[PDB]
Formats: structure tokens, sequence, C-alpha cells
RNA sequence: GGUUCUCCCCGAAAGCUAUUUAGGUAGCGCCUCGUGAAUUCAUCUCCGGGGGUAGAGCACUGUUUCGGCAAGGGGGUCACUUACCAACCCGAUGCAAACUGCGAAUACCGGAGAAUGUUAUCACGGGAGACACACGGCGGGUGCUAACGUCCGUCGUGAAGAGGGAAACAACCCAGACCGCCAGCUAAGGUCCCAAAGUCAUGGUUAAGUGGGAAACGAUGUGGGAAGGCCCAGAC
RNA sequence: CCUCCUAAAGAGUAACGGAGGAGCACGAAGGUUGGCUAAUCCUGGUCGGACAUCAGGAGGUUAGUGCAAUGGCAUAAGCCA
RNA sequence: GCUCAACGGAUAAAAGGUACUCCGGGGAUAACAGGCUGAUACCGCCCAAGAGUUCAUAUCGACGGCGGUGUUUGGCACCUC
RNA sequence: UGCCUGGCGGCCGUAGCGCGGUGGUCCCACCUGACCCCAUGCCGAACUCAGAAGUGAAACGCCGUAGCGCCGAUGGUAGUGUGGGGUCUCCCCAUGCGAGAGUAGGGAACUGCCAGGCA
């Protein structure tokens, strides 16, 4: 029922990683099932509204990415220390 | 109380790193106990120092099911 | 190999021994002494350490 | 337990011939048979071997396993390691007493002419 | 006043309060005083916030100390030269990292919540933030 | 305490060890000069290494909070139990220079290779000086995570370097002065005057002279961003 | 004079920095050969309990090592002849 | 055969006073004072259980927290023997 | 060449433990007997001798099972060399290298010589 927009990262590293978090983004992975992982970059005000519901991290999760709703599930998700932010969430195909 | 006393630091440690090679009769690793184990070509001194006994490179191994370090010498 | 070339821009002073001895291998004496260099990758690991000083043309 | 008691008493008279990368005789014994078995130094391979259990020998021997059946087969591997040439192999006792089958299959190969 | 009661050596060194912290979410109750700031919390300070909070939210619920001090500090009296070796223990302080949640408490309502842990974070030399438990 | 003419080239150290030694002196490191020596040494790349520090974790060595289960002990009993205290064990959660079931960055050691550097390296010989170091960055011990405080490691400068900037200000930043010229380009740093250069262009903020010293904490100051409640059955 | 940490993952590295310990013991507690495997806990039980000694089971070096501490030790460097 | 233990060990053999003092120095090292620093001291502020008949803030203020002045006791030995 | 078993290894938990099932012609294990060769710091348990009546129990070998141990990414975080900067007890930015723990998952080993039995 939820739906994410999502784009595909074009670097990895924690240096495209602290450059995201400076522009309003974190990244994210999608893994599981016998697909490669995705490197996956999410908008951070949109998803730090939804996560405040309970239904965020029970239900099944759907993302819009480069043409395709792929069906996921909140495995784990990083949190920041103090500030009341987000850092990176696991996604598992179910 | 009543502090302030230390000895003579002991100059142990690693003398002969991997792929070094020494003559026979050099001392490779100068220690305690056996932190390193005697292998091919390597003899246990009496204060366990590891010495070599042919001439050739410093091999380390970690073999044995009990995982310990080895230390061994291949021919030149 | 190609030819690039290297040119010092800032000062040799207060550098660590080893960003010394790194112009010492590329022969750079002075801010503007201009020098052809090969693209070698052991050239080029020079250049990665003093990048902050040197200016380099492909 | 009775057999890793065995193991761990003859472990270091097995590693002790690894260190000098000889060739060693090891045994096993049992209360029906007996082996000998000429080990390469590296541990993975052998040269001669014979035993009770096979038939050549058993015909010769009124139980497969005793003092007359070690001196059989200790003999038996002496002369398959003489027409093989190993000539001074190392002897294993392999957690065993060198008292009885495993002092008579030693004392038969010593009388043959290897050098252990 | 929390300390600890044996230890193997009497005194330790300085030390520094670099790195982040490890203590993140709420792991025994509801609701979490989160430190926002760098320093140390005395034995004092652990224990006169832990009695500015129980004042307010009387003999029902369940508060928890996420902390412990585990340091001591020596101090080096007055009219007394350098050297001499080093000073006697006086106090116990822990070294606190921007993240570490220090105080929680279950079994009140939020808007409790908000006035006591306003309450002890004036006690805290340090700056502090409300925060809630948040699933998974 | 003082040591008197000139010019050129190179150029320290304030460390270790030992000392009735601690402001002294000796050896060594470092300086100069001379001979001799291997492609020696330095830098980077790859390869061969050893790690247990930063961090992280609580299996171990110590510590600490909660819950569950509970031998035992106390009490009640005409063999059991109670509103009692509680070890070990189990789950959850921390902390530790003298904890490590884990684990870097680089640094260090060795080998190969190109480039570069006036042999920068080692051996030996002649002559020393020095062994009171300072501050700054970083890693610490100590001290109050006080000191232009003290003691180390490492690097830089000063010492032994002027010049430009920080108003002035050895140690900060830029930059190592062969000499002359009323040339130009620039570095740090600046461009309204003192005082050389934009009263420059664009998009904002601030109205306090903030800028142009200073914290916890307090406040319908204002700019920017996201999420809600009510309302054309007339909301505030 | 020795051990650990300070010591910043080689060595080295200070202070009236933090914790101890040594001026020996030993003819076996050495050498060699042959053997042997604890600590803790459960259950059982003439004297017998908290322990005297055992049996099996759980457990697999947390035991031990003439002593300070660290590093070692099962092939035992531990233990016995 | 030396606790030459001050242990790289000035003699085989060694305790004190000097305010009657003296010389050679030193701000390389103290006392007066400056300066650095602010633990202490002084002063101010934040939170508010409690005192104030009831009632925190008229007057006060615990347990704790953040600064200012350089003002006491100090710390340091940077200027001066 | 297959199946099964023994010996000595390579390897050192993706090789272990627990649970469930199974193997006796050969093999191994227990077992039988012991005045004796010898052995016990008491003891035929171990050691060791002489035998084969009995048996797949204990142990061992194999198969099956994910309760546990263990192996273990991808991404992210902590840390850090060099350079730069800030509100400089600390942290950020540029670039280089990349944890630990945890998750998805993997996993009831694999392999060499030789001997015996069966087909
Ligand atoms: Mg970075
Ligand atoms: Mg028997
Ligand atoms: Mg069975
Ligand atoms: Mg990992
Ligand atoms: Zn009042």
């Amino acid at each position: 029922m939820f739906t994410i927009n999502a784009e595909v990262r074009k670097e990895q590293g924690k240096g495209a990683s602290r450059r995201l978090r400076a522009a309003n983004k974190f990244p994210a992975i999608i893994y599981g099932g016998k697909e490669a992982p995705l490197a996956i970059e999410l908008d951070h005000d949109k998803v730090m509204n939804m996560q405040a519901k309970a239904e965020f991290y029970s239900e099944v999760l759907t993302i819009v990415v480069d043409g395709k709703e792929i069906k996921v599930k909140a495995q784990d998700v990083q949190r920041h220390p103090y500030k009341p932010k987000l850092q990176h969430i696991d996604f598992v195909r179910a | 109380t009543r502090n302030g006393r230390d000895s003579e630091a002991k100059r142990l440690g690693v003398k002969r790193f991997g792929g070094e090679s020494v003559l026979a009769g050099s001392i490779i690793v100068r220690q305690r106990g056996t932190k390193f184990h005697a292998g091919a070509n390597v003899g246990c001194g009496r204060d366990h120092t590891l010495f070599a006994k042919a001439d050739g490179k410093v091999k380390f191994e970690v073999k044995g099911p009990k995982n310990r370090k080895f230390i061994s010498i291949e021919a030149e | 190999a190609k030819t690039i070339k290297i040119t010092q821009t800032r000062s040799a002073i207060g550098r660590l021994p080893k960003h010394k001895a790194t112009l010492l291998g590329l022969g750079l004496r002075r801010i503007g002494h201009t020098v052809e260099r090969e693209d070698t990758p052991a050239i080029r690991g020079m250049i990665n350490a003093v990048s902050f000083m040197v200016k380099v043309e492909e | 337990d009775k057999k890793s008691a065995r193991i761990r008493r003859a472990t270091r008279a097995r590693r002790k011939l690894q260190e000098l990368g000889a060739t060693r005789l090891v045994v096993h014994r049992t209360p029906r048979h007996i082996y000998a078995q000429v080990i390469a130094p590296n541990g993975s391979e052998v040269l001669v071997a014979a035993s009770t259990v096979e038939k050549a020998i058993a015909e010769q021997l009124k139980y497969t396993g005793n003092k007359d059946a070690a001196a059989a087969v200790g003999k038996a591997v002496a002369e398959r390691a003489l027409e093989k040439g190993i000539k001074d192999v190392s002897f294993d006792r392999s957690g065993f007493q060198y008292h009885g089958r495993v002092q008579a299959l030693a004392d038969a190969a010593r009388e043959a002419g290897l050098q252990f | 006043m929390l300390q600890p009661k044996r230890t193997k050596f009497r005194k330790m060194h300085k030390g520094r309060n670099r790195g982040l912290a490890q203590g993140t979410d709420v792991s025994f109750g509801s609701f979490g005083l989160k430190a926002v700031g760098r320093g140390r919390l005395t034995a004092r300070q652990i224990e006169a916030a832990r009695r500015a909070m129980t004042r307010a939210v009387k003999r029902q619920g369940k508060i928890w100390i996420r902390v412990f001090p585990d340091k001591p500090i020596t101090e080096k009296p007055l009219a007394v030269r350098m050297g001499k070796g080093k000073g006697n223990v006086e106090y116990w302080v822990a070294l606190i990292q921007p993240g570490k949640v220090l105080y929680e408490m279950d079994g009140v309502p939020e808007e409790l919540a908000r006035e006591a842990f306003k309450l002890a974070a004036a006690k805290l030399p340090i700056k502090t933030t409300f925060v809630t438990k948040t699933v998974m």
C-alpha cells in the first residue's frame, strides 16, 4: 500500500553517502531472493513521515524505481545517534 | 602504594618478517611462550626463542586442529 | 609511456618529510617548475600524495 | 574413552617423526588381526603394506593374531621392504607398549635385516 | 551513590571522550532521555538527576539507568606541589557521547514524561532531548 | 666576564647511555673534511609480511541494571508449604590504560620495477660543537579534558630566516633574501578612506552596529523546510 | 634487578605515573624412558559431617605449573614410576 | 673473601654547626611584586522540592547546572639576585 | 570401476555437538579365558597374553534432521592516512582504504595413498 519513489545510486562508499545526507537524502539497499542487491537512494523527509506509523514496519512495502514496482519488506533500520533522522534501511524482497 | 619501579624492556618481537631470506642460525622471533610454534626447519630454543636451521625464506603458516600459528622455512 | 606535465603550486617549507621526499622524486624544486613526466601508476601515486599542491596537465 | 586415549598417547611419537622427515612403520593391533604399514614422510601415502587379513599369510597361521602371527607378518612386511629397499625405516609403536605383538613384529623385522 | 563496589585497580588514566555513542534505542521501556552534547557525568550528577525526576513520577512505573561510571577521577589538593605521585580518588565519572540514552521511564503518560525529563535536564551539564521507543 | 680584519662553500644540537652526576664530562646519534664502497639510500606502485591501537563487542578477566527459573536457609507445619531472603544458570543491556571469542587507517620490515635527486647511504680517518630547548598542530601521562604548567611520541617553525599577512606580536599562515633595475605575473591576505586595489555583478540574510569577546538557559524577532486540526451546512 | 600498563596495532619511548615481586629454591623439583588427565557440579551411600576415601554421569583445562606478573603449556612444559 | 644496597662499584678507614661568616655564580632555583591560570574564594544566573498560616519565585532556597571578576588561599617559576 | 571397512595423511568447526534411523559375511568394537610373557602407584578397567562361545548394545562408521556452535556477504555506520576548515575538551569537508556487531544466506565437510570384503 505504501508507495516510495526511489532512484538508483551512481556511486558507493561513505563519500557519496555523506553527500546525500547533506542534500536531504539517505542511501538504502534492496536484497533478498535470487536477484542481485540494488543500491537505492531515498528522500529523507518523505520516509521520515511514513516511518512514524507502525504499519511502515509490518506491512508489505512497494517501491517505484526506474519504472518498476518491487514488493519488499522493512528488515532493519539504522538511525542517527542523537538527531531524529535516518541513516540506512534494509529491504528484503517479499 | 609506594609505586614507581619499571624494569629494562626486553627487546622482544619479530626480528625476521616473512619473505626475508635468512641464514642458518639466525633468530626470527624472540618470545616468552609459544606465541609462535616451531615448524619446518625451525628449532625452538631454551627460552622458547625460534631460530633458523636452514638457509631460506621465512614462511608463516597457521596449521593444526587447534588453529595455532607456525613458522616454516622454505628453500630459496 | 605518454608524456604529462607536473607543475608545483605551493611551497615545500611546512611539508612532512614524506612530502619533501615526494617532490624530490618528482624533480620539483620551486613554485612554477614545469617538468615532463610519464603517466605510470608509480608516478601517478606520487601525484596522489601531493595533489593538494601540484598542477597536472594531461 | 578407549580409542581416543590411544591416539593422544601416540601423537607425541607421531609428530616427532614428522619433524625428522623419516619413514615410519606404524602398527595397528586387534584381538583378531594385526597391521603394519611403511609410510612415506609426507604421511599421505604408503609404500609397503602387509597384514594378516590377507589370505597369503593366514594360511600358515593357527590363529590370526598372536606372538607367532606377529613374527610371521613382521617378517612379511620386512621381506616386502627389502624388495623395495626403503632401508632404515623408523618404527612407530602407535600408542601400544613394546612388550607383546608390537615387540614381536619389530624383532622379526630386525631379523630380516632392516635398520631400526 | 553509583560507584563500583570493587575494582581490579584503584586508579585510572584521564582518557578522552571521542567517538559516537552505542546506547541508541530504548530497549527497556517506552520513553527515554537521550543526551545531545558531549561531556562527563559525575556520580553526584547521576544521583541528583535520579532524585529530581522521582519526586514527580510517584511510586508507580519503573525507571532504568542505562549508564554506569566505571571511571575514577583523582584530584591534587591545595598547597601541594606537582609530582609526588598521582592524587587520591575523589569521584567517579562516565564518558558520555552524543546519542547516548541516559534515563528511561515506563508506565507513565507522555505529558508526565515531558515534565520530569525537563526537570532532570537542568541538573545534567550537557544538552539532552526527548525520545520515544521505535520498534525494530 | 671578554676575545679584535675580510670573502666564499657546507652546516648542527639541546637526544640516548652512564656518572657523589644533574648548569660538568665521556661514548654514540647529529656537523664538517678526506679516502673507499656496492646502483647503497629516499619517494611511489605491486608482491611477501607481522599486528591488536582507533573502533567495536561482552566468549574470557573485572564490573553493572532488569526479568524469568530456582537449589538452599528462615518461618508455618502432627511428609508438605508461606505475603520471606537468595547463589548458580537463562534472556535483554552497558562500561574498562593494565578485558579481546573480533578488527583498521597508515606507520614499519623485506623483495621487484620505472622515474627523480650534485651519494642524499654505509664503512673508516682528522677536528668539533651540543647533552638548559621553546611554542603550534596531533596522539597521550600528570594537572581542574586550568596554565605562555609539566613529562613523552610525532611533525612544523623558531633557535640558526629576513620579507608579505594576522593593527603591533621569535614559535601561527604564506614564502627560505647571490647582487643591481622607478618591469611584469601571482601566493597567503585584501579592493569606501588612512593605505595599493570593485563604493563590482547576481541570489539571500541581519536592523542588532550583530558583525566588532563570552555559556547554560529564556522569548508571538525574522528567513527557510516538512507534516496536521477547522472552514463557503460560513470557520478563526 | 624482574612483570604488566602508560607505549599512540614493529622495536625503542619519560615523570616523585599506575599495580606487584626478587638478593632464591632444587641432586630431583634435573636428564631420559614408560604411563597418567584435572577445576566445578548432580546423584548414591556403616562410621561421615562442610571435606576426608569412591562409583558412574555432566563438564573438557576455567585445574595445574617451588613464587611476582605476563606470555605459554593436551604431543602436555601438568602428574607418577 | 665485598648489603662496594649510593648496587657501571671517588678511601683499607669518615658524623655535625655557622645568625661571626666568606667567595664564585644564578631569575637556570625560593621569599616581596607583576604576569599566566581560575581549583578555591567572591559575585551573578538556570531548574524548583521545601520554608513562607494556605500559596515555589514578597522575602528565601536543597539536591544539581552554566558563567563573570582576577578578589582570598593557591598552582606555575615567565620578568628581576 | 561401484558399495562397505581399516590404517596413515592433507585440511583444521561450511570438518563440532545434540536428536532420529541403520550396519555385522569381511572389518572394527565390546566380549571369552588368564597359572603364565607382563601389567596395576589397589584393580586383566587400562596395560598385555591365549582364544572366537556371543553380539551390533556402549563406542565407532554411514545416512537423515537447522536445537546449538560455526562460516558469512551486499549496503550502511564507527575509525583513519594526506590536505583543508569550524562553535577547536571536539567535529566537519575533499580524496584514499575500509571495520566490528547484526541481517539475507551458506552449512550435517572435502580430498590423497594403500589394504580387506561384497557385486
Ligand atoms: Mg572524509
Ligand atoms: Mg580385555
Ligand atoms: Mg548401536
Ligand atoms: Mg562484518
Ligand atoms: Zn517573593
